[PDB]
RNA sequence: GUGAAAUUCUUGGACCGGCGCAAGACGGACCAGAGCGAAAGCAUUUGCCAAGAAUGUUUUCAUUAAUCAAGAACGAAAGUCGGAGGUUCGAAGACGAUCAGAUACCGUCGUAGUUCCGACCAUAAACGAUGCCGACCGGCGAUGCGGCGGCGUUAUUCCCAUGACCCGCCGGGCAGCUUCCGGGAAACCAAAGUCUUUGGGUUCCGGGGGGAGUAUGGUUGCAAAGCUGAAACUUAAAGGAAUUGACGG
């Protein structure tokens, strides 16, 4: 029930929230201090993994493990590309409670 | 030959043929039993032992079984 | 246009060596120089280097694998029966 | 048992015989046969239930 | 009968005879629309938000209350979504059913469930682009149906 | 019986038959008044309620969703609207 | 005849006229 | 020898129908069966406060 | 003709029926159609009971009961007369006939 | 082991009893004119994965539907191919009996097969020998699921919930008994009724028996075979249901 009920979330954050996807841009959101939640695929290279979990340590803020991959995280997002790394900037809908 | 041996009681274990075959005691259970028990041997427990298979491999006889 | 009834890949061996050994083979060959989607980068990218030999190009991970097929069912299999050996071990 | 019921049986097997005298420990029960298969009836449901403890 | 199936049930809903609305909901038709557009924004589709109005709020019909049906008021303000309820139903459930055929591929009744899945959807989209709520190009591929939902 | 009278059913043969194949369709539910000990507000729940209604002022469940009908908490008051 | 048997016969006649116009 | 002790009366199957009977009433219920699967390296002084004190 | 309404078998709403060999020739009879007897015989004949409880060692022994279930075809249940055949009306009642209690 | 025997195993301990080990099949009794599934079919426990009917609905869309050439999925058993496995049973085959003969029925042994995975084939008395959707037309007692309403008994607990029973109602199923509803040639059928008082929608399909599901052509299949499918000629009956009689190892 809790990966379907991330994956609704996820959909309903696109269309209805300000995201980014990919790696580059999640750290760029981190270091300014305005991404609230950080969903990673399991198939990301651990290194990476690691050095994003320590950013969000640093900005205080969530981190997800999303219970798929960066193909299934795409399909998730609604996108025809892989997304191995995405943050939220504001859902919209209460995937992050205030 | 129990006498001559001293041995005074038997407990008893029916077995038929058992398996994936009959079930049903032969003719002689009864009479053997009734033997025992005439010759002054005393009888104890008596119990069925017959192999009972949970499920058994396939009976002998084809599907149309034995056509007699 | 499609060029072949049946034969498919096999249709460079000619008439030589026996229809059932080219159908055979066919499925084989197929699977041997198909491109296979990496459990590690996600790319479409993993394919045969040497036989048992699987490596990829995005990400340069080189995978030890079936002869033909980039694992066997044999070896999942084992990994689940071992997984779950290792899970019943400790407690 | 003095006057427990009879169509339970147990195993008993020898471990360790001094003198005459061979000593037994529990090795399993079961029930008689008659019991067992005059427990099962028709029109019913029975539960079987198995575990290793 | 049913379309895919040998059943012959009969259980729907019983709409009362009466139209009016009862004298105990205080609730009017801004209130009411305010409502199903918070519900809306919360994500519900428009059976979902009927749902909740008749259990929490006590509003028996909103087409009664309102004189707009729910999607007719969602499709006013704006909010609408852009795939219908139940064709989106049906592919979801026709993506679930493919994610589980490609692990289990002796689910022979799996395959059957799908073909008849799949058979329910190409009817909706056929009935939809009839009535041009769906683009006319519109096609459903079974590769890339997979990120339209969920 | 050759002349049952189809017009005019007593109450009793109308309230055992079927909801559809009634001389005319009456909902078998109907909305029903709601009183959580402790709390003043009154809560209209429906007689066959899908999810779990709970109160805007007390993080308490009034009902529990079931096959035909919400069963209330124990300890709820709870009254007919109108028939 | 049972009718099986007729059928099995035809086949094995069946065969063995594919296999004369066979083999011209 | 509390677990042997305590089947010889059945109380397990006597305290799995009292507490069966929430869910759907049991009448003939008992251990069926015990089978031996591993033993501790047969300690000679257990055996014997098995059989004496 | 159709000599029976259920076709001689309990078959109603499914479609295959797992076979069970019948106990006298080992045939492959549907678990539905076979005709099936439980017996519930003293292990001992009632010619032998005395003489079994008077060489007993224990004075009030319960002699145990034998529980087997036959299965039979029904060429083996009519050669070894458990059922007969009936006239046509009287195929028709399903009723065991009675114990012969007195 | 059999009606009787015999092939066969046996002072090498055969069979029997006990204790273990190994393997592969098989899931009894519970098991029912019970359930589920489009059918084929599905019965050891537990977990996971999607799926589903029925019920409840004062939820939503609003005609999106029924049947359907062509096409598509599944399709028992046997059979084919590749790889594992091969305990039992057991086509072929061997032998022993029986017999006038006995290439069989009986017995002993035993290959392919039967078991699993992957790929074919697409046939069964694949049956209810009975197309699907819809409406109407008797009664009764049950059964399985869901829901609803009631004296009471029971489980714990202090009471109601909630289980297990008892009595009814509603909806969908598997069925059953009875009936001068009516039909039919009758057997029988509450559908095989609502048909000369002939018309709810629609699909497939038969035209005396053989030749013949044969020949040929086409097509699918590795093969076996599957689908489509004549004609010449021959024949006055072949068949169905019931009655009387005769006969029955
Ligand atoms: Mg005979
Ligand atoms: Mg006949
Ligand atoms: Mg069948
Ligand atoms: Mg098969
Ligand atoms: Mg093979
Ligand atoms: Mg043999
Ligand atoms: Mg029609
Ligand atoms: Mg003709
Ligand atoms: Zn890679
Ligand atoms: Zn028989």
């Amino acid at each position: 029930k809790s990966l379907e009920s991330i994956n609704s979330r996820l959909q309903l954050v696109m269309k209805s929230g300000k995201y980014v996807l990919g790696y580059k841009q999640t750290l760029k959101m981190i270091r300014q201090g305005k991404a609230k939640l950080v969903i990673l695929a399991n198939n990301c290279p651990a290194l990476r993994k690691s050095e994003i979990e320590y950013y969000a340590m640093l900005a205080k803020t969530g981190v997800h493990h999303y219970s798929g991959n960066n193909i299934e995280l795409g399909t998730a997002c609604g996108k025809y590309y892989r997304v191995c790394t995405l943050a939220i900037i504001d859902p919209g809908d209460s995937d992050i409670i205030r | 030959r129990c006498k001559e041996l001293g041995i005074t009681a038997l407990h008893i274990k029916l077995r038929a043929t058992g398996g994936n075959r009959t079930k049903t005691p032969g003719p002689g259970a009864q009479s053997a039993l009734r033997a025992l028990a005439r010759s002054g041997m005393k009888i104890g427990r008596i119990e069925d032992v017959t192999p009972i298979p949970s499920d058994s491999t396939r009976r002998k006889g084809g599907r149309r079984g034995r056509r007699l | 246009a499609k060029r072949t009834k049946k034969v498919g890949i096999v249709g460079k061996y000619g008439t030589r060596y026996g229809a059932s050994l080219r159908k055979m083979v066919k499925k084989i060959e197929i699977s041997q120089h198909a491109k296979y989607t990496c459990s590690f980068c996600g790319k479409t990218k993993m394919k045969r280097r040497a036989v048992g030999i699987w490596h990829c190009g995005s990400c340069m991970k080189t995978v030890a694998g079936g002869a033909w097929t980039y694992n066997t069912t044999s070896a999942v299999t084992v990994k689940s029966a071992i997984r779950r050996l290792k899970e019943l071990k400790d407690q | 048992q003095n006057d427990e019921v009879a169509f339970r049986k147990f195993k008993l097997i020898t471990e360790d015989v001094q003198g005459k005298n061979c000593l037994t420990n529990f090795h399993g029960m079961d029930l008689t046969r008659d019991k067992m298969c005059s427990m099962v009836k028709k029109w019913q449901t029975m539960i079987e239930a198995h575990v290793d403890v | 009968g049913r379309m895919h199936a040998p059943g012959k049930g009969l259980s729907q809903s019983a709409l009362p005879y009466r139209r009016s609305v009862p004298t105990w909901l205080k609730l009017t038709s801004d209130d009411v629309k305010e409502q199903i557009y918070k519900l809306a924004k919360k994500g519900l589709t428009p059976s979902q938000i009927g749902v909740i109005l008749r259990d929490s709020h006590g509003v028996a019909q909103v087409r009664f209350v309102t004189g707009n049906k729910i999607l007719r008021i969602l499709k006013s303000k704006g909010l609408a979504p852009d795939l219908p309820e139940d064709l989106y139903h049906l592919i979801k459930k026709a993506v679930a059913v493919r994610k589980h055929l490609e692990r289990n591929r002796k689910d022979k009744d799996a395959k059957f469930r799908l073909i008849l899945i799949e058979s329910r959807i190409h009817r909706l989209a056929r009935y939809y682009k009839t009535k041009r709520v769906l683009p006319p190009n519109w096609k459903y591929e079974s590769s890339t149906a997979s990120a339209l939902v969920a | 019986p050759l002349a049952k009278d189809l017009l005019h059913p007593s109450p009793e043969e109308e309230k055992r038959k079927h909801k559809k194949k009634r001389l005319v369709q009456s909902p078998n539910s109907y909305f029903m008044d709601v009183k959580c000990p402790g709390c003043y507000k009154i809560t209209t729940v429906f007689s066959h309620a899908q999810t779990v209604v709970l109160c805007v002022g007390c993080s308490t469940v009034l009902c529990q969703p079931t096959g035909g009908k919400a069963r209330l908490t124990e300890g709820c008051s709870f009254r007919r609207k109108q028939h | 005849m049972r009718a099986k048997w007729r059928k099995k016969r035809m086949r094995r006649l069946k065969r063995k006229r594919r296999k004369m116009r066979q083999r011209s | 020898k509390e677990v042997v002790n305590k089947l010889i009366p059945d109380s397990i199957g006597k305290d799995i129908e009292k507490a069966c009977q929430s869910i759907y009433p049991l009448h003939d219920v008992f251990v069926r069966k015990v089978k031996m699967l591993k033993k501790p390296k047969f300690e000679l002084g257990k055996l014997m406060e098995l059989h004496g004190e | 003709t159709k000599k029976r309404r259920n076709n001689g078998r309990a078959k109603k709403g499914r479609g295959h029926v797992q076979p069970i060999r019948c106990t006298n020739c080992a045939r492959c009879v549907p678990k539905d159609k076979a005709i099936k007897k439980f017996v519930i015989r003293n292990i001992v004949e009632a010619a032998a009971v005395r003489d079994i409880s008077e060489a007993s060692v224990f004075d009030a022994y319960v002699l145990p009961k034998l529980y087997v279930k036959l299965h039979y075809c029904v060429s083996c249940a009519i050669h070894s007369k458990v059922v007969r055949n009936r006239s046509r009306e009287a195929r028709k009642d399903r009723t065991p006939p009675p114990r012969f209690r007195p």
